[PDB]
This record gives C-alpha cells, structure tokens and sequence, in this order.
C-alpha cells in the first residue's frame, strides 16, 4: 500500500484463548484501549466497535503505516501490558 | 538504604525547602475512589474523556477533583507535567497524543498514569531494594503537577552525593551523543558545583542522595527531582559499586588533563532501558505476530 498517516484503524483481529506463561483473554469491550505496536512503532488503541474476526480503534496518538501491516494487540492486566492476539489493517481513517 | 531514605524523596516531603530553586509545582492528596481508579487490575478505560451490527465500558467519574486538578493546571500556565510521589510516567510517552508527556486536563493524566508502568511501581514497589527490616510505612500518595517547560535536549545531568560530597556527575541521557556538552565540560561542572554548594549541600534530609539538574538556554542550574543513593536509582555513566566503593571515580589521568583533586568525577556521552518501554510485559513485529499465529493454535488443542 501507500504510506500514511492514520487516525483509525479497521483490522482483523485474533485472540489467544489464554494469556502466555493462565487466565482467559475476554472478547473486546468497547472503550478499552489498547497497546498497538505497528512494526517499531507503539500506541494505543480506544475499541470502537466489534465483529467476531473484526474491529474498528481510534488511535491515541496517530501513526504512519498503511494498509495490509499486521499489530500486535496488548491489554492492561493486573497494571501490566500483557500480550492478547495480533491483527491486520483492513482500512483507515487517514489526515 | 532503609525505607526512610525512599520516604525523603516524596515530592512533598523535599519541595517545601527547595521552591525557589525548582520548577513550580502544585501537589494535590490523591481522594480514594481516585486512587481505587487508578489501582484498578482490568483494562484501560480513560475517565474524563461493511455494517457494524459487545460491551460499551465506561470508566467512573471525578467531577470535583476533575475540577480541582483543572483550576490547577490553569495556575501553572495551563500546561503542567504530572508525577506521583516519585515517579513521572515517562514509560508511557508512546501513548499520549504527540507522543509528549504534556498535559491540559486531568484525562490526560489519566491516560499516561493508567498505561506507566514506573506509575504501577509507585503504588506497588516503593520499597523495594529497601534493605529494611522494619514494616512498610504506610504512603499518602499525591498527584504532582509541574509547569511545563520546553527543556533543551541535553542539559539535564544527574549528581550523586556521598556523606554530603558530591562525587559524580552523569549526562542523564547517556545513551545519546551531545557535540556541546563536551564543549562546555568545565562551564557545566562548575555551575553545578556552585549550585550544589550554595543551594543542596547540607540541605536535604539525607547525607548520601541522587539529584537531577537543568541548565537552560542561559546556563542557570534548576533542580528537577531527588532520588534515593541506592540501586533503585539508575546509575547511568558510573556503576553504584564504584561511587559506594570509596575509590577514586576520576580515573587514571595526568597533570594536563587533570583538574581540581575536589572536582567530582563528570562522565558524559563520547562518539558514537528505553524501547522496552513502548513493548509489553511479554515481549521487528514479523516474528511475533508469527509466534502468536502458532500460540493460537496450540492452545485450541490443548
Ligand atoms: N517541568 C518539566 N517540564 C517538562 N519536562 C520536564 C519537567 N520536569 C521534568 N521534565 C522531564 O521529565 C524527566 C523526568 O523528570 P524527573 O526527574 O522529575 O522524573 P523521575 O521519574 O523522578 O526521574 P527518574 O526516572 O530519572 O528517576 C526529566 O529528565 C525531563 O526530561
């Protein structure tokens, strides 16, 4: 794809069924945000909406990537950025 | 280091004695369902703030410590940098809009606090390293908040103090090479000794310390932060066996390129952890979103 700068994302996302290391992952709620890390690149993800193999995340802080790059998907567990699944943009929200 | 020596270093403990010379601060006692909030053990949600036909989370509400933290912040200037009792959420930079730890509401605070992970250690592990065999005294936290200043990069240095001498001074980004610091070596080791005689020395409440400096644009010297003289403090350039070994830190350097036997030892970057920060407690992204894919489907089996 072309390189640019993303406000939104829409992904496919996967869950584990356990955290790594154990306690289940739940499904995503909306309003939670979560650790994206986009190659070597972090930020945070607020859940926007949710499909089964699909979802939308509003962006804390913008970032350049493009469509097709898959994200490692994190959730704060016990004050711990722990490691939930990964997924792959669909779609943006560009500026 | 005993539990007494972390407790001295609270913001509210040394900034009374020390405001004239520090960034202007306002400390506000965290209220309880505040800190309840931010102890919270489930996922993020911020206080404050194709045909998609789930859970809509909300966070709970401050409507007057929001209020409270907001005429604050309009005291300071209208931008402020927030910490706890010890620690700023410098961890969590990566997650705030600008990648900045700048803040205008009490939401933004939020943001950075829930997602910091030196935040967590400040209400979980203050006394660890704590060389105690006393019970753990018991904290009032308290949120911190700085006027925010555009710092210069490379002016801020580390100083450590023994029995009330100052033995060491670090470039505090040590990691990071500045061309002018070791063009200004001696301006800058010597304003920070005259800081230090005039307004530290013998005035905090300890004999061994860590205190962290700013020079600006104008060479003034400004204190940002004490830190306990123990492992818990980063020991940058030296090695905290060196500056508590009574050695000599200055090295192995003749009549030319010696100064005063007196000077503390100054180390700063020549040509040439951080990025865990923005990674999480699991830890290019191929491989992992690979070993992810394969996680998935071992624990479908079993
Ligand atoms: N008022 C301010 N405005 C802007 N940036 C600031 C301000 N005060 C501090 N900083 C920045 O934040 C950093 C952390 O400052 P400070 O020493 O107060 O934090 P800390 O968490 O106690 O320190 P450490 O983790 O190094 O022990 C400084 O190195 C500086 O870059």
């Amino acid at each position: 794809a072309l390189p640019e700068i993303f406000t939104e994302l829409e992904i496919s996302y996967f869950l584990l069924r356990r955290l790594l290391g154990a306690a289940k992952v739940q499904k995503l709620s909306k309003n939670e945000v979560l650790m994206v890390n986009i190659g070597s690149l972090s930020t945070g993800g607020r859940v926007s909406a949710v499909k089964a193999d699909l979802g939308k995340i509003v962006l804390t802080n913008p970032v350049c990537t493009e469509v097709g790059e898959k994200i490692a998907l994190s959730r704060r567990v016990e004050k711990h950025w722990r490691l939930i699944g990964w997924g792959q943009i669909r779609r943006g929200v560009t500026i | 280091m005993k539990k007494e020596h972390v407790l001295h270093c609270q913001f509210s403990a040394w900034y009374p004695f020390f405001r004239g010379v520090t960034i202007k601060s306002v400390i506000l006692p965290l209220p309880q369902n505040v800190k309840d909030y931010l102890l919270d053990d489930g996922t993020l949600v911020v206080s404050g703030r194709i045909q998609w036909s789930t859970a809509t989370l909300t966070a709970p509400e401050f409507p007057e410590f929001a209020t409270k933290v907001q005429e604050a912040i309009n005291s300071l200037g209208g931008s402020v940098f927030p910490k706890l009792n010890w620690s700023a959420p410098r961890d969590a930079y990566w997650i705030a809009m600008n990648s900045s730890l700048k803040c205008k509401t009490l939401s933004d605070i939020f943001l950075l606090f829930k997602s910091s992970d030196f935040i967590t250690r400040d209400f979980t592990q203050p006394f660890i390293h704590c060389t105690d065999d006393s019970p753990d005294p018991c904290i009032e936290y308290e949120l911190v908040l700085r006027k925010w200043c555009e710092l210069i990069p490379g002016a801020e240095f580390r100083c450590f103090v023994k029995e009330n001498k100052l033995i060491g001074i670090s470039q505090r980004d040590y990691t990071q090479y500045y061309d002018h610091i070791s063009k200004q070596k001696e301006e800058i080791r010597r304003c920070i000794q005259d800081f230090f005689k005039k307004h530290i020395q013998y005035k905090f409440l300890d004999e061994d310390f860590v205190f962290d400096i700013y020079r600006d644009s104008r060479g003034k010297v400004w204190l940002i932060d004490f830190n306990p003289f123990g492992e818990v403090t980063d020991s940058l350039l030296f090695t905290w066996e060196e500056l508590i070994s009574e050695n000599n830190l200055n090295g192995d350097f003749s009549e030319v390129d010696a100064q005063e036997q007196d000077s503390p030892a100054f180390r700063c970057t020549n040509s040439e952890p951080y990025l865990s920060y923005r990674l999480p407690k699991d830890f290019d992204a191929h491989k992992l979103i690979d070993f992810l894919k394969l996680k998935r489907n071992q624990q479908e089996d079993d």
